[PDB]
This record gives C-alpha cells, structure tokens and sequence, in this order.
C-alpha cells in the first residue's frame, strides 16, 4: 500500500472525527438504495422496499456500524490489510458468496458519504488518499477467494 | 434506464447546481486526475496543475454538456450524438474512465449539496451519469 | 453494432462449431472457473469439479442459447429477452464476469478451430459476443 | 504474484516451445484487428486498414517481436516484474500516453493466440497460470504511472 507519510496522515486525522454510528449507517444504507441488487444478500433484514425504509431499518444501521468498525481495524494496520481482513475474506467467499466486484461499490459509496459529512475538508487530495484505502481494502477482501 | 422519478430528482439536483455547474465540473475533473492518475493519459496536451485555465475551462465544457443532457433528459442519445462520435471515434476513451469521472461528479455534488444529495437523489444521479456514460461510449 | 460481414463470419464459425457446442460450451465454462475463481460465486450450488456432470449440462444450455442467438442475429434483444431478466433480475451477475466468459469462449473456440479463427473471425466473434453480453446485462 | 511452483513450471515449459519471432507478430497484429482503436498508437506503421494489411505489415511483425522479447524477459524474472518493467512502464506513461487498461487486452489477445498455436495443449490450467502471468505483467507496466 504505497500510502505516503502525508496521505496516511490526511486519512487518520479525518477518520478520528468520524461519527461511526452515522457514517456506517448511512453507507450501508446507500449501498442498498443505490445498487439495489445488493439487497439480495440481506433479504433477511426486513423492510428494504423504499429509501426511507432502508435508511430507517435498525439492522442495516447496526450492521453498518460493524462494517465501518472493521474498516477501522484496517486503517490501524495499513501496512497489512491482507492479514487483518483474511478471515472476513474467506467469510465473504465461502459462506456468503459475494462477487468481490461489489466490494468496490461499497468503497465508493463510503467515499461518497464521507464527502457528504465533511464538505470542504474532503478536499481532492484527501479524497485521493481514501480512494487508495478503500482500494487496498476491497483488494484485501477479495484475496482469499478461491 | 431513467424512470420519471429519476428524471425528476435529476432535473432538481441539477437546478440546485445552478450557475455553479462549471465550478463543480472543474472540481470534479481535478479530483479525477488526482484520485486516478491514469485518466491523465488522455489529456497530455493540458496543464494539470492546481487551478489552471484548461481544467477550469474544460470544466465548463463538461458541466455545460451535462446541463444540455439534463435538459434533454428524455431524448439523450440524439442530443449527445456529436459528443459521442468524439468520445468514440476521435479520442476513443476506455469506458472505464467514465465510471471514474462519474464517481467524482458524485463526490463533488455530494460535496456542496449536503441537503439535496439524498439516498434517492444519490441513486438517480448515479443512473444518470451511467446513461450519459453509455451514450458516450456507443 | 454488428456489420453484415461480421454476421456472416459469426455464422460460418458457429456452423463449424456444429454439434460440439455443449463440449465447447463446457470447456469454456471450465476455463472460466479456473482462470477467474471469483466467477464461482454465482454457482455455489454446482459441483464445480473437473469432469463435473453439471458443468457439461450447463455448458450445453449456454452453447444452445448462443446458437439461438445466432439464428436471431437481427433481433437479439428479443431473442434472448428471457435470459435477460434471468441474468439481471434473479441472478444479477456483474457485467465484468461477462467479459471473462467471453474471453474464454474465444480461447476455447480458438484451440479447436485452428483454421477458421483468423484475425477477421476473431474480430467478428469478439463483437458478436460483446453484443450477446450487452443484451444479457441491460 | 502468487505463482505456485506448478504454475511456474507449466508456464516456463510451454513458453520454451513458443516461436517469439512468429507469435509476437501475431499478437500485436491481432490486437490491431480485434481492438481497432489500438492503432491510434502506431500511425507510423503505414497501412493498417484491412486485416491483411495489419497482419502482414513488416513494421508490425518487427514491433511485436520487440514486445514479445520484453515479455519473455519478464518470464525469466517472475518474482520481480515490478522492477523488470519499471523503465518501460514510465515510458508508456510519460512518453506514449497509453492508458494502462490496454495492457490487459494485449495480454488477453496473447492468451488467445497461445491457445491458437498449441490447441489441446493450451489446457485450462496452463491458461490459469497464463492469465495470472499476463495480469501481473499488465500490473507491472501499470505500476509506475503517476
Ligand atoms: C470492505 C467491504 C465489506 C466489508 C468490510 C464487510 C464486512 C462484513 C462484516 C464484518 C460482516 C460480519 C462478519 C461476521 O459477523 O462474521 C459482514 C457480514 C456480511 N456481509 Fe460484508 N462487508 C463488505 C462488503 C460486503 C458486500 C459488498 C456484501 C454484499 C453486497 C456483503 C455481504 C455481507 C452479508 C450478507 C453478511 C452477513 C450479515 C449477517 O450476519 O446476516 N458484504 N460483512
Ligand atoms: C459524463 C462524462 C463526460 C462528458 C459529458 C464529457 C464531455 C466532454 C465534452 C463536452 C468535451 C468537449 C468537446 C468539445 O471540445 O466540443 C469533452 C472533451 C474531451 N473529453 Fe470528455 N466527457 C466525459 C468524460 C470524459 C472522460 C471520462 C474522459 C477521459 C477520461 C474524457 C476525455 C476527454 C478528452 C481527452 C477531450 C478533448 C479535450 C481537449 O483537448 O480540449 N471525457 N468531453
Ligand atoms: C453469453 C454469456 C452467457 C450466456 C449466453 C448464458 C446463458 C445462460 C443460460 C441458458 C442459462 C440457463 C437458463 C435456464 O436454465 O433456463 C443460464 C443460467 C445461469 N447463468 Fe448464464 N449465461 C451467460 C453468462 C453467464 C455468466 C457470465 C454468469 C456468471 C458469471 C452466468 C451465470 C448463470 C447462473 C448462476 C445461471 C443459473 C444456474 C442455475 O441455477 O441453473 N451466466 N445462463
Ligand atoms: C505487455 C504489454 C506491453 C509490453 C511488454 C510492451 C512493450 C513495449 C516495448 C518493449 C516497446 C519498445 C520500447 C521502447 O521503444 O523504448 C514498446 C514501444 C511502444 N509501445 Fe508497448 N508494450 C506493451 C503494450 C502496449 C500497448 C497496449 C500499447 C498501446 C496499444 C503500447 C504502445 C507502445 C508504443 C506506441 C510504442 C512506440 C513505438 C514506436 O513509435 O517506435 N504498448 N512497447
């Protein structure tokens, strides 16, 4: 992960102002609204018929929180996303059957949502650095697919 | 495919972009170059430094074509005909760079329309740049 | 779009494929599973092993869907209308996987038809395939 | 580049049978025919208007031999593609402005062509290895763009 000493810095400082409960909720939420087919993996969450319904659903929110929570473990081991996310990789492949291609969709929605809560501060440079993180991650989750 | 409700949210979001289209276009272009350095290969005859004439003007060029598209939401292919022959025969750009440009527009719109960028608007806006992209790669 | 000469080449190559389409259907399907493990995620229920009796049967169904597409080259979107809902409602397979399979029919198709897979027929076929993929993705 | 010993074997083996003078011509040639736009890159090759002109063009055959030489030269260093291709990556970026995305295509056109020369011998598993090797070479060439 060719992250540079400045980039790493840009990311972290920002990450430490992130309201985990909101961002995670919102991101998983906009994945279900924006890329509807993804709804197929959570058919077991409840009402996911409408925007308001997906945003408003408590399992989405909670799950959201766990997902962002894991995204967070990764930022604390940038020099080794592979190993952190190995178990979830296999998990996501052997039990859940998720085309790793959707991992990027979640990465981008997330960038989209961070841009959303921070307006200016999500200056282009900062954005680039998170594009990489989101990128290493998605790759780290696809790594144990077989 | 654009459903009426999408056309509606699009027609709206964009009308809030208003007289700032160009300013957002250029932000968006500046983000794409910084976030995905490869897209730079198509603009080797451009200065790509922070806040420079070409990007700022080419930015006007791009937002202005989206405006024309929003306007002609319901007939997109005809209205974009010229723009397509240019991105398919002359420049000939890989469809992929289009996903990147569109992501960035979204980040940008999402960046200055905090209230407007709702999960449904986020939605339709993505299906739109997706249709604008398809007609420029056909 | 498919040109008259393109059509013609598609038909003379598949004509040669002949009765070995399911064979070819399957060989491809296999190359796909081995060269690009992610594509397996859509067949979690299949026995994916070398020789698999499910892989062969599927393969057929595929080859046969293509033959059907050939015989209806001028009207592929409707000729495949059903496999279209299938691959974009029930299943919802991402378009990139479509390029992978495509890249394998070509390869399987290439090791078995030395004499016919000329530059022209490869150019043609690649485009037919892109076409069949575009219908199943829209 | 996770190349198992077996793959590494299956690869090298086969490649000892390739006639790089002959196969590289074919590839770059096919590239120019199946992917038409990829001519915007050799207007110095003269006529390239029909398949026959492309395939038979001397400049094409010469150029492809070059390309294929660099490939062969990457197969003699499977464990260090990033370095082996560093200078040639920069070149394709700074001087030739080639969008990396076009490396995958040539890489694939090749895989097709190997299958065309060897037939039954170009068995699926050998292919899996080859796909791994072109994927890497495409990334190696792509890894110095900025
Ligand atoms: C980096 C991107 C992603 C990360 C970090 C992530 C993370 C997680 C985590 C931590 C869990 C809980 C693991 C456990 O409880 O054992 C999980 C479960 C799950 N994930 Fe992912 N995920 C990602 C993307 C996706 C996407 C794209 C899909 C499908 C669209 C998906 C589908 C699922 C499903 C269906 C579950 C099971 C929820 C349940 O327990 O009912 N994930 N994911
Ligand atoms: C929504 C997507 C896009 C739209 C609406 C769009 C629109 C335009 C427009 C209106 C022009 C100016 C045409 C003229 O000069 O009259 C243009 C030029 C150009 N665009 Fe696109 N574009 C899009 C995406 C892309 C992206 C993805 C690329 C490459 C990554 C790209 C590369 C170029 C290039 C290289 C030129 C020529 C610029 C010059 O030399 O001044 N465009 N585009
Ligand atoms: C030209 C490309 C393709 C063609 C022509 C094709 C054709 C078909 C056909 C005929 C069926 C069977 C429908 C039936 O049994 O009534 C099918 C089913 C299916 N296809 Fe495709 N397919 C293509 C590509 C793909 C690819 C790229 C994927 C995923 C990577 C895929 C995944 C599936 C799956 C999971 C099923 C259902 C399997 C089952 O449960 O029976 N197909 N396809
Ligand atoms: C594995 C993929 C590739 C490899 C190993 C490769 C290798 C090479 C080599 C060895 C040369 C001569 C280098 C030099 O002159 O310093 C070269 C030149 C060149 N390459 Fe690539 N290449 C690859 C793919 C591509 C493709 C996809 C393009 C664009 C279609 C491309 C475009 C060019 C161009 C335009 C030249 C200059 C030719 C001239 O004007 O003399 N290469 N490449």
């Amino acid at each position: 992960m060719h992250l540079t000493p400045e980039e790493k810095s840009a990311v972290t400082a920002l990450w430490g102002k992130v309201n985990v409960d909101e961002v995670g909720g919102e991101a998983l939420g906009r994945l279900l609204v924006v890329y509807a087919w993804t709804q197929r993996f959570f058919e077991s969450f409840g009402d996911l018929s409408t925007p308001d319904a997906v945003m408003g659903n408590p399992k989405v929110k909670a799950h959201g929180k766990k997902v962002l929570g894991a995204f967070s473990d990764g930022l604390a081991h940038l020099d080794n996303l592979k190993g952190t996310f190995a178990t979830l990789s296999e998990l996501h492949c052997d039990k859940l059957h998720v085309d790793p291609e959707n991992f990027r969709l979640l990465g981008n929605v997330l960038v989209c949502v961070l841009a959303h809560h921070f307006g200016k501060e999500f200056t282009p440079p900062v954005q680039a650095a998170y594009q990489k993180v989101v990128a290493g991650v998605a790759n780290a989750l696809a790594h144990k697919y077989h | 495919v654009l459903s009426p409700a999408d056309k509606t949210n699009v027609k709206a979001a964009w009308g809030k972009v208003g007289a700032h289209a160009g300013e957002y276009g250029a932000e968006a272009l500046e983000r794409m170059f910084l976030s995905f350095p490869t897209t730079k290969t198509y603009f080797p005859h451009f200065d790509l430094s922070h806040g420079s004439a070409q990007v700022k003007g080419h930015g006007k060029k791009v937002a202005d074509a989206l405006t024309n598209a929003v306007a002609h939401v319901d007939d997109m292919p005809n209205a974009l005909s010229a723009l397509s022959d240019l991105h398919a025969h002359k420049l000939r750009v890989d469809p992929v760079n289009f996903k990147l440009l569109s992501h960035c527009l979204l980040v940008t719109l999402a960046a200055h329309l905090p209230a407007e960028f709702t999960p449904a608007v986020h939605a339709s806006l993505d299906k739109f740049l997706a249709s604008v992209s398809t007609v420029l790669t056909s």
